[PDB]
């Protein structure tokens, strides 16, 4: 998959630098950002693990919205079952630190954009965070960046009928990164290999 | 891009 260093460079290239808090493990505390846009890349696993799967969290103080973009679009129950990941505290702390009434909207993706054998989660994260830094009121859909890819219902993740779509999402993502990121451009072959649609099958 | 769901959470 992707290392932290790679995602850090890519996010910087995509203009997310002023809002981007860093890459973290599942212990990311939540947002203390009552007056600023903020985002982070968060692993489902602890650092002691080496790392497992990447998600993006983002915070918009104007609408008081905390975004969760996880590329498979797993339900909260499924995030805990598959990756042992829970984020209830991070939401709680974000709300209490950053919302004047201690109320937020959690907006989370409910669809997969990524294929079941793909190791591109980190990179789909960067792409979402490009969307968020340019269109913070509408980063999930209906924006120039996310319009390039297509969500499929999470229940169909392993259906053979959606696989060409999930593959085409991946190619659009790499095309996107070729044009937006000097880092990806200069490591194109390595990153493509480490993250390929079929990666969990080698 | 993706469908999303919006949940109001108060603390
Ligand atoms: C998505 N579908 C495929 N999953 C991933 O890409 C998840 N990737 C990681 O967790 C990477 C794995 C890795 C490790 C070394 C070199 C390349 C790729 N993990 C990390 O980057 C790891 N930091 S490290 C081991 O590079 O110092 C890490 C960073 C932050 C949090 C966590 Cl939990 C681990
Ligand atoms: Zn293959």
């Amino acid at each position: 998959g992707s290392s932290e260093q790679e995602l850090k460079a890519i996010v910087k290239d995509l203009g997310c630098g002023p809002y981007f808090l860093g890459t973290y493990d599942k212990r990311f505390p939540g947002f203390v950002s009552p007056h600023k846009l903020a985002c982070a890349i968060v692993n489902t696993a602890g650092r002691e693990t080496g790392g497992v799967h990447w998600m993006a969290f983002a915070w918009n103080p104007r609408s008081k919205t905390c975004y969760l973009f996880e590329p498979f679009g797993f339900s909260d129950q499924r995030l805990k079952q598959v990756y042992q990941f829970e984020y209830e505290s991070l939401l709680r702390r974000s709300a209490i630190a950053s919302s004047p009434d201690r109320c937020i909207t959690l907006e989370k993706s409910t669809q997969s954009v990524q294929g079941p054998n793909s190791a591109a989660c980190g990179l789909f994260c960067c792409m979402f965070l490009h969307a968020f830094a340019n269109w913070p009121q509408t980063p999930m859909d209906h924006n120039p960046t996310m319009n390039l890819i297509t969500g499929v219902p999470n229940s169909m993740l392993n259906s053979p009928q959606v696989q060409p779509t999930l593959r085409r999402n991946q190619e659009q993502l790499y095309s996107f990164l070729e044009r937006h990121s000097p880092y990806f451009r200069s490591h194109s072959a390595q990153i493509r290999s480490a993250t390929s649609f079929c990666h969990l099958k080698n | 891009g993706v469908q999303s769901l919006k949940r109001r959470r108060c603390f």
